[PDB]
């Protein structure tokens, strides 16, 4: 009994340790047949269009182009002002800024007021 | 006097007519890697000229020979710092170039780019000469930043390998934290001394504050590779050897220990910098020692070790001893460049076999990188009266005999056992024994570029610790008299660390097979600091950019704030006001309540 | 262990590929383009070796000592020395010399 | 390293602190004492560019050192002799802080022993 | 090394017939390991890891349980090391 | 050259894959040559105990046992082959590989340079064109109603045929090109 | 500045009037010239500007801009000509005439006197920057970005409009030495923060700004490969010399009002590097590199120190140029495989190398490697703000450190790793593009040498 | 042919050589080399160049700016003598920018120069930069990017209302 | 065009649609959950780095590992084989983690506890002479420094 | 036993 491999987001567990692998059905294997045949069509129109004496330039992929839409253009109009992305905005837009403007001003302020204190050596600090 | 600015200037200069002549023929026809090897020697050959100068009577320099720029009070010119670092630095930095050029004429003939390979080696030792002589700041930071490049273009030299890529980019990542460092320095001796040049820095600077050296500490953790940022040196190895054994094993990985050394007055009024120092070197040395331990690949084991003798260079520092520093560079550049040809050169003949369980039986198929390797390993782990013995001993017994953090010493005392312990293993397991590697025999070294480089670094590791060390100026008052157990600690440990490393090597023959250890787990997967540090933090700043950065701000917030919102304000205004009914009852009616409500309010 | 179509189809692809492979070898010719510097037997052992360190030494050595005069009288402190470490010794002009008289012990 | 375990395992008052050191004025005991004379002067070394680390009481010898090493070149092996005589002036500078050491914890345990006498 | 197909050839009989399992007089190029030999999955598996640690090389184990022949193991390193005669 | 993958991997390819990884990583934790083959005897018998278990139910757990023994058991650095991937030469004369199609943007010159080579490019060009035609109506005619099932590829029916889809098979770059 | 003007002018009726084939080389030959012409400005005497008349004087922040755009226009002509070959003469010679108002627009708002004019010129620019946007973008966005980009702009501005009126009727006058000569301090009231706010909101519009910048990304996308030039190299950098030229007036409540600003651009920058890092889009990588970039000289002009503005004209010059170049480098691509999809080409060093050393060179320079001019004002505006508080070299390290990341990033995906097998259509790298490359490169490098050119006035 | 007051070099002590041993010097024979190869072509070159140059020997001045009323006696919106003051208070500007620059450079020649007592004997160089530099932060420091003649005046002036305050 | 992604599917119809249309299996199509992020229509691939993918495969795109027409992970970019993997470890991320930390966190504290009890040699101060060099460490000649004495022993 | 190296066009 070796310690067990728990598995993490960052660390997946491996196809060999799966609990899933050694349970296995007849529509399991149907959909494998089915994933194989999707592959294999999309694969054969990609060769037939790769392997094409008569084809110059790119063979365009649905998927990228869909990737990019996806990525890009298709964000706001699917987008939902909704709890968590008003509450997740709002912190990680305004709240650094907050922060931001809260150390640098206090570290302003001290130097300010050590140099009216006269209590700040700027004995050589001559290019400002 | 009037001789050494010239022939120090010319030393660096003439580095540079193969740059510049690489636009010329010479860079098509096969002659360009032998022409620069060439004029890397005439080099060498120069710089030992200024280095007997200074021998003869200490003739340091300062040339101010252009002024770049004047902002105001400070001036910015291009100056060289022709001290005794300097001086003894360029010979060592050249003539290890030269062994290392010759040597990659013939482990990269193969290579179909061999002449771009040779002129960004030549680029890289311009890069470091400049990092070296450098009087400002500036310059140190141009050299700084060319080392870096040229480390992140030849370190992914093969641009198909996607690993090469990546460790590329590491590398430039951590130096670039290091970087970061190297500007707060910068930035606050503009600020506050109002001159980058290192001597009036130097002069004001009579009690230097906390933050540029801990600046310049972040600096040379950086390109040292030191704990925190160390990964960046064993993922190098990605390179082609010559690569490594130039940049990131002997030259371009002293540059923090340099630039630390090269601050040396500063460094001594810190006391707090100093301890910070010495704790790094030390985790440095332990933790890199004991990663090689466990390691099976030539070049990693060689890496760490170049990385725990960059520690206890750090250690040497935080003791407050920095000429002994720079003595351990200047040894460690030769037998670390040498056992690093002597692993390339295992590489060639197996046929780019790396892994130390796929390589035995050599002592007798290699005779000559055998004795060579055999010479860098015991001047490594400080064989008296070798390189090693010159700097290493005095270092430890510069350690002990001081005031230092317990802990400290300690790591660095275990920290060279397992130095023995590691050149144990790669003897052990690489020139010792029955073959392993593919049936194939290949074994061929009798060629006399590798031949005669790997020569001139052996004579090197020899005779240089003995001739450096009685000729340079005595900068130390030596630890005269010391306990006799004090004294022979170096050789107990190494000899300790031989001994137990040489037992468990041989307990390897034996018929048991046992399941690894969580120890050894942990040294075999380098103290699992890059699986986690180069896995949580990657994955949370891309998914954070990518998911409130790009999306949730930028494409969702910023725009529903100030764009969508008013657009969708005018445009629902819009379809009021073109209600689009036009019936003359209707808008009619608003013209008297408009005419009494004008009565009243306007009077 | 393959299927008889597959036995079948990686021979043929093995064939084809054998004769692209073959038909990647060059002729016995590589034909190149048709006496710009003339070039008898020129000492490459010894008179090549000399025009390399005179190109590559003697002339940046030449320019550079020229550059370090103008430049050293052009700027005041363009280049300082290291007081050169006078022990106690003759000097060149002031010839001072001094003696610590062994105040000390000489037995070791 | 001993010294070590008697300051951190055994009683901290009977050792001395090196921070501290010397604790004890130069007065008590040790009827009389000479003031270390230099046998080198200020200006020398000022001339010589000795490091203010290596400006001790020694520094003569390493002036002699020097200047034999300067005189010697090319011949680097000649100044073995000096070389010896300015280590052993090291070796005696040691064994006097050594010698100040043991006086400082003989003095401690010294007073523990008046401490005791009290009670 | 150029590695002919005549050298892989004379390799591979040679670890074959080192293979102790094996007779050597009846091994030949198109002795079918699991048919006119007597060698089970488990040979095959052990001749395959045999022949890529001979040539150094990795064979998938897709194509590496396919082999069943010292013939199409011979042509499938040449086909691997872009052997043309 | 990799052939079609199938949907799934039978229990005696399972099985077969195992005993090489394991036998690999007893390699790397057994460095010497007989150790390693005490210990491969060992395991070898370790799998013909159970090499004839009638109930699948009982082989196949007798294999998820295994497989957690092998993953506690792996050696943190296997040993890889340098060409392999993640081994050491993986990819590196990646870059070095060039296609083919390059050459026909080559400047006349340098297509003189080397005509003989060229021609017989013209040649494989000519092979090419004409089999295209023939290629998609045999992959047609061989392709099932719903459509390719698998990756596996025809091979040619008749004499003066090409492979189906053989260009880039047969023309692609040399594993060490320089 | 005539010598300048006029001939800029005058390039109109050579276009117009030229034969079909000659349109680009008569083009080209005339503004390399009108840019050689405006070299001679580079020459300024140090206490005093230029003052070549009522209308128009020249200073040492002036002159690097208009040297900037007089160089730019003859490099937007020689990228413009390919994309352009099928269009009709016509609808060429409108394009030029398109660039060359642009220019003269450019030219006469570095070089005018007063603001009321600078304003009007200022804004006028937006007309043949949205016509270009607009009618020779590629895209169905170019539309909306177009509009986006003309009502951020208009928007920014109208309250500079108004605002520089009202100072015309307090002050009197809106001639820029005379409001330097007598530049009364300004009073901490409402009035006079919403005057601030009016004078500095139009600039920050321009100088994309967090929270202001969504139109850059838009225009840079979706305009053509000209029209990207000017508005990475010059039109960005209006910003700056507007409120470098306005900061006089809003002497003491500077202070106050910087914050808000200087907060933004701070973590902006921060923001626009990360949002770099994970960019799908070549394009719109370059453009929020740029804004981070800008909003770096952001900051530094609102520190308003002497080492700040010395920076921030160096970090505007490099940054045009470096900016303009990695635009030219993505343009060579997407016109090879049209589409802009970092991931669609790599390694393309194999297949194009010269262009691989160019793409090198630009990443190097835009990570600032020393002693580019790029490094020369990041490192002075980075001291400047250390004088302001020495917290802020965290996060001017952080931008530093990630503009490498995403540099070398796009460097490695473009040129490096396996070419994509199936694009056929890429061809030798024409003499055009490889001398475009050199011209954005070869001033860069050799502007290190003499950087005082660069440096701007207060050198 | 720079002034020594205005650049101050201290009189060079070079010791003596003193041989004590038989083994001849390589540094000797390497410069009496490097004489004959480099230094006497070098000399000969510029013994001509200097031949040439006096064969037509040109001057060149040095402008002289004559003292113009200060912004203290400009009259308010007098945008004639504001601007002549102005002028002026930026060449006094640039002035005492090089001045500050000389003492630095004997600051960095002196620190060069003396060696490993740099601390003791440069300490005269690093009194007179004190006093230059806080001169030189009272007078121009905080002034800002936009800094006038007249800001100067105003910082003058709070800088004597604070010292009449601490006068009490 | 509807191969551009659309909206959150809602109804069976959509979700088949859209399955069809990433080319993905029905029942292993599962769309983002709809909290307005904006991935709308877009599948939950697994996040599985490409370095886990089999090498050996053949793929469309090697240097890549992905196949033509396969859906494109969201977030493919920050899984390519030169960034974030999640490839198997042979120890656990928790136990790696554990035993890292745990290993800094004690060099750190020992580091302490040196600082706590420094070693140090059994000798006294080293004396220096002329007031410890109080001149030549930059002390005011002007001033009079307290006139250090050092006796032999 | 030259083998062809395929390289992209260099005259341009």
């Amino acid at each position: 009994s070796f310690p067990k491999y728990k598995p993490s987001r960052l660390a997946t567990l491996p196809a060999t340790l799966d609990p899933a692998e050694y349970d296995i059905s007849p529509e399991t294997r149907k959909a494998q047949a089915e994933r194989l045949a999707i592959r294999s069509r999309l694969k054969r129109e990609y060769l037939l269009q790769y392997n094409d004496p008569n084809r110059l330039g790119v063979i365009e992929d649905p998927a990228l182009i869909r990737w990019t839409y996806a990525r890009s253009a298709n964000i706001y109009p699917n987008f939902r002002p909704t709890p968590k992305t008003s509450l997740l905005g709002a912190l990680f837009g305004i709240g650094p800024l907050f922060f931001w403007y809260y150390v640098f001003k206090t570290d302003r302020d001290k130097k300010e007021k050590l140099i009216q204190e006269g209590k700040l050596d700027q004995t050589f600090n001559i290019s400002y | 006097m009037n001789p050494f600015a010239s022939l120090t200037l010319t030393t660096l200069i003439i580095l540079t007519i193969p740059i510049m002549m690489s636009n010329s023929n010479i860079y098509k026809t096969n002659l360009y890697p032998n022409y620069v090897k060439t004029t890397v020697s005439y080099a060498f050959t120069l710089s030992l000229v200024p280095l007997l100068m200074f021998m003869h009577t200490g003739q340091e320099m300062i040339i101010s020979n252009w002024h770049w720029m004047t902002l105001q009070t400070v001036e910015l010119s291009l100056s060289f710092k022709m001290d005794y670092f300097s001086v003894m630095f360029i010979p060592v930095a050249l003539f290890v170039t030269w062994s290392i050029m010759e040597f990659s004429m013939w482990y990269m003939h193969s290579d179909p780019f061999i002449n771009r390979f040779f002129k960004y080696l030549v680029l890289f030792l311009i890069t470091m000469m400049i990092l070296v002589t450098a009087n400002n700041l500036f310059q140190l930071f141009i050299g700084w930043e060319g080392v870096g490049i040229m480390s992140f273009l030849l370190i992914g030299w093969w641009h198909g390998r996607t690993d090469a890529n990546t460790a590329a980019l590491q590398a430039i990542l951590y130096n670039r934290i290091g970087d970061i460092g190297f500007v707060l320095s910068m930035a606050w001796f503009l600020t506050h001394s109002n001159a980058w040049d290192l001597q009036q820095i130097f002069m004001l600077n009579n009690e230097c504050p906390n933050m540029p050296l801990i600046g310049l500490l972040l600096a040379a953790a950086g390109k040292s590779a030191q704990f925190g940022l160390h990964p960046w040196l064993p993922s190098a190895m990605e390179g082609p050897t010559p690569v490594s054994a130039l940049l990131h094993s002997s030259t371009m990985v002293v540059a923090g220990v340099f630039l630390l050394i090269r601050f040396y007055p500063l460094m001594e009024t810190n006391k707090l910098v100093q301890t910070m120092t010495l704790c790094l070197g030390a985790i440095t040395t332990l933790f890199t020692a004991l990663c090689a331990i466990t390691q099976n690949d030539i070049k990693k084991i060689v890496a760490f070790s170049t990385s725990s003798q960059l520690g206890l260079m750090m250690v040497t520092i935080g003791i407050n001893q920095p000429h002994l520093a720079f003595l351990h560079i200047c040894m460690h550049a030769f037998f670390k460049a040498m056992l690093f040809m002597c692993s390339g050169s295992i590489i060639h003949s197996l046929n780019d076999e790396q892994d130390i369980r796929k390589m035995g039986g050599l002592y007798k198929a290699m005779p000559f990188t055998t004795t060579a390797l055999i010479i860098g390993s015991l001047a490594l782990t400080g064989m008296p009266y070798l390189t090693g013995f010159y700097s290493k001993d005095l270092i430890i017994e510069a350690v002990n005999m001081s005031y230092t953090n317990a802990w400290a010493l300690l790591m660095t005392l275990i920290a060279t056992s397992l130095t023995a312990a590691y050149s144990t293993r790669i003897i052990f397991f690489a020139f010792l024994g029955k073959p392993r590697f593919p049936p194939l025999v290949l074994i061929n070294e009798n060629n006399p570029l590798l031949i005669n480089s790997i020569k001139r670094l052996l004579i090197g590791s020899i005779f240089a610790g003995f001739i450096i060390s009685n000729n340079i100026p005595p900068m130390t008052v030596p630890n005269t008299t010391m306990p006799l157990y004090m004294k022979m600690t170096a050789l107990i440990v190494t000899i300790m660390g031989f001994m137990l490393a040489l037992e468990l090597n041989n307990t390897t023959y034996y018929l048991k097979f046992k399941y690894p250890s969580q120890t050894y787990k942990f040294s075999n997967m380098l103290g699992y600091y890059p699986s986690i540090m180069h896995r949580l933090p990657t994955y949370h700043n891309l998914s954070m950019s990518q998911k409130s950065a790009s999306s949730l701000l930028d494409l969702i917030w910023l725009e529903t704030i100030l764009p969508k919102t008013t657009s969708f304000i005018q445009m629902k205004m819009s379809i009021m006001v073109s209600n689009q009914k036009g019936l003359i009852k209707l808008y009619f009616l608003s013209f008297l309540i408009t005419i009494m409500i004008s009565m009243t309010l306007f009077n | 262990g393959y299927t008889p179509d597959e036995k079948l189809r990686l021979q043929q692809l093995r064939e084809l590929r054998r004769r692209w492979l073959k038909d990647q070898e060059l002729s016995p010719r590589e034909p190149v383009l048709p006496l710009q510097d003339g070039a008898p037997w020129v000492i490459y052992k010894t008179y090549r070796h000399s025009i390399f360190a005179v190109t590559h030494v003697l002339i940046p050595v030449w320019i550079i000592h020229y550059y370090l005069k103008y430049h050293v009288t052009a700027k005041p402190y363009t280049v300082v020395e290291r007081k050169p470490r006078i022990f106690p010794g003759d000097t060149i002009l002031e010839t001072g010399e001094v003696i610590p008289l062994m105040k000390e012990f000489p037995d070791q | 390293g001993a010294h070590l375990a008697r300051r951190y395992l055994g009683d901290a008052s009977k050792e001395p602190d090196p921070l501290r050191m010397p604790t004890f004025p130069p007065d008590y005991g040790f009827p009389e004492r000479k003031e270390r004379e230099m046998v080198a002067t200020q200006q020398e070394m000022n001339d010589a560019q000795l490091m203010l680390q290596q400006r001790d009481y020694c520094a003569h010898y390493l002036i002699q050192l020097l200047k034999c090493k300067r005189d010697s070149f090319p011949n680097f092996l000649a100044c073995k002799h000096e070389q010896h005589d300015w280590d052993y002036c090291e070796h005696l500078d040691y064994v006097k802080r050594m010698k100040e050491f043991e006086r400082e914890r003989r003095l401690l345990q010294r007073k523990k022993r008046r401490e005791q006498r009290e009670a | 090394p150029p590695l002919t197909l005549e050298a892989i050839k004379d390799r591979v009989l040679y670890v074959l017939k080192l293979y102790d399992k094996i007779d050597p007089e009846k091994l030949s190029v198109n002795s079918h390991f699991m048919k006119d030999l007597g060698l089970d999955s488990l040979d095959q598996v052990e001749i395959i890891m045999a022949m890529e640690d001979e040539f150094g090389f990795e064979i998938p184990d897709i194509d590496a349980e396919k082999l069943m022949c010292p013939q199409e193991i011979v042509d499938y390193i040449a086909d691997k090391k872009d052997v043309y005669e | 050259a990799f052939s079609a993958p199938a949907a799934y991997l039978t229990h005696q390819q399972k099985v077969l894959r195992l005993y090489k990884r394991a036998l690999r990583h007893l390699e790397s934790w057994c460095v010497h040559r007989d150790k390693y083959r005490y210990f491969a005897c060992l395991m070898r018998a370790r799998f013909d105990e159970h090499k004839n278990e009638k109930d699948m139910v009982k082989a196949t757990q007798l294999l998820r046992q295994a497989e957690e023994e092998f993953w506690y058991g792996q050696h943190p650095q296997p040993y890889i082959f340098p060409e392999s991937p993640g081994g050491t030469s993986y990819e590196r004369y990646e870059c070095y590989k060039v296609p083919e199609w390059c050459l026909d943007d080559w400047h006349p010159s340098e297509k003189a340079m080397y005509p003989d080579y060229f021609a017989k490019r013209e040649q494989w060009k000519r092979l090419r064109r004409e089999s295209w035609e023939r290629e998609v109506k045999q992959l047609q005619e061989e392709t099932p109603p719903g459509g390719p099932r698998t990756e596996a590829l025809p091979p040619a029916r008749k004499e003066g045929d090409l492979p189906p889809l053989w260009w880039h098979i047969v023309t692609r770059p040399r594993e060490r090109p320089m | 500045m005539l010598k300048i003007i006029i001939p800029t002018t005058m390039l109109l009726p050579m276009t117009w009037m030229s034969k079909h084939n000659m349109i680009w080389i008569n083009a080209t030959v005339h503004s390399l010239l009108i840019s050689l012409i405006s070299l001679s400005l580079l020459n300024q005497l140090g206490e005093n500007s230029l003052n070549f008349s009522l209308t128009f004087f020249s200073d040492s922040l002036s002159a690097p801009l208009l040297v900037l755009t007089t160089w730019l226009l003859p490099l937007m002509l020689m990228a413009s000509q390919s994309h352009l070959s099928k269009e009709t003469t016509t609808r060429k010679k409108l394009y030029i005439t398109m660039l060359i108002l642009l220019q003269l627009f450019l030219i006469m708002t570095f070089t005018a006197t007063e603001l009321i004019l600078f304003y009007i010129l200022f804004e006028a620019t937006l007309v043949p920057t949205l016509i270009i946007i607009t009618r020779w973008g590629n895209q169905t966005e170019r539309l909306n970005a177009g509009l986006y980009f003309l009502f951020y702009t208009l928007a920014g501005s109208l309250p500079l409009l108004v605002a520089l009126v009202y100072i015309q009727n307090t002050t009197g006058s809106l001639n820029f030495l005379i409001i330097h000569y007598w530049s009364h301090p300004l009073s901490n009231s409402w009035s006079n923060i919403f005057m601030w706010l009016a004078c500095i909101m139009a600039f920050m519009v321009k100088m994309p700004l967090y929270g202001l910048h969504l139109w850059l990304p838009k225009a840079h996308v979706e305009a053509p490969i000209a029209g990207s030039m000017v508005l990475a190299a010059v039109l960005l950098k209006l910003g700056g010399y507007g409120m470098m030229r306005i900061t006089t007036i809003l002497n003491p409540l500077t202070n106050y009002m910087a914050y808000p600003f200087l907060m933004l651009s701070m973590w902006g920058m921060i923001m626009t590097s990360s949002i770099c890092l994970r960019q799908t889009d070549l394009k719109s990588l370059i453009a929020y590199s740029s804004v981070s970039h800008m909003a770096l000289v952001i900051v530094a002009i609102m520190i308003q120190t002497p080492w700040s503005f010395m920076g921030a004209t160096a970090l505007m010059i490099a940054h045009g140029l470096t900016s303009s170049m990695l635009f030219c480098l993505a343009n060579t691509n997407y016109e090879r495989v049209h589409s802009r999809t970092m991931i669609l080409a790599r390694g393309l060093q194999t297949l194009l190398p010269l262009m691989a050393t160019w793409w090198l060179m630009a990443s190097l320079t835009n990570l600032a490697l020393p002693p580019s001019i790029n490094l020369i004002g990041e490192l002075f505006i980075i001291t400047a703000s250390f004088s302001w508080s020495n917290i802020t070299i965290i996060l001017m390290g952080m931008n530093m450190m990630i503009t490498a990341l995403y540099s070398l990033y796009m460097l490695i995906t473009t040129q490096r790793g396996k070419y994509t097998h199936h694009i056929n259509n890429i061809k030798a790298s024409f003499t055009r593009e490889n001398a475009l490359m050199a011209l954005h490169i070869l001033p860069l490098l050799l502007l290190t040498l003499n950087p005082k050119m660069i440096l701007g006035p207060l050198y | 042919s720079w002034d020594k007051d205005v650049y101050p070099e201290p009189p060079r002590r070079t010791p003596a050589p003193a041989p004590q041993t038989s083994l001849p010097n390589p540094v000797t024979y390497l410069t009496k080399i490097f004489d004959l190869l480099v230094d006497r072509p070098v000399t000969l070159a510029r013994e001509f160049i200097e031949q040439q140059h006096a064969k037509n020997r040109y001057y060149y001045y040095h402008r002289e700016f004559r003292r113009v009323p200060d912004i203290t006696e400009c009259e308010e919106k007098d945008i004639l003598c504001m601007f002549e003051a102005e002028m002026q208070w930026r060449r006094d500007y640039k002035v005492d920018q090089e001045i500050v620059n000389i003492i630095q450079e004997r600051l960095k020649a002196c620190q060069q120069r003396e060696g490993e007592s740099y601390r003791q004997n440069c300490a005269k160089e690093l009194e007179q930069f004190t006093q230059v530099s806080k001169a030189f932060q009272d007078r121009y420091s905080d002034l800002g990017a936009h800094y006038s003649a007249r800001k100067c005046l105003a910082k003058q002036k709070q800088r004597m209302l604070a010292e009449r305050k601490a006068a009490k | 065009k509807d191969m551009f992604p659309g909206p959150y599917p809602k109804t069976p119809e959509e979700r088949a649609a859209a399955a069809k249309k990433y080319n993905m299996r029905v029942e292993d199509y599962e769309p983002y959950p709809d909290d307005g992020m904006g991935y709308g229509d877009y599948p939950k691939l697994p996040d599985r780095s490409q370095q886990e993918r089999d090498p050996w495969y053949d793929w469309d795109h090697p240097d890549l590992r992905l196949n033509w027409g396969e859906p494109i992970h969201w977030d493919l970019d920050m899984y390519i084989r030169n960034r974030v993997d999640t490839s198997p470890t042979p120890v656990s991320w928790n136990t790696m983690c554990k035993h890292l930390f745990g290993f800094v966190a004690f060099m750190l504290f020992m580091f302490w506890v040196g600082e706590i009890y420094p070693s140090y040699q059994p000798v006294g101060p080293k004396q220096y002479p002329y007031n410890d060099l109080y001149l030549e460490r930059g002390g005011d000649p002007t001033k009079e420094p307290e006139p250090v004495v050092h006796y032999e022993i | 036993k030259r083998l062809f190296i395929i390289k992209p066009s260099g005259f341009y």
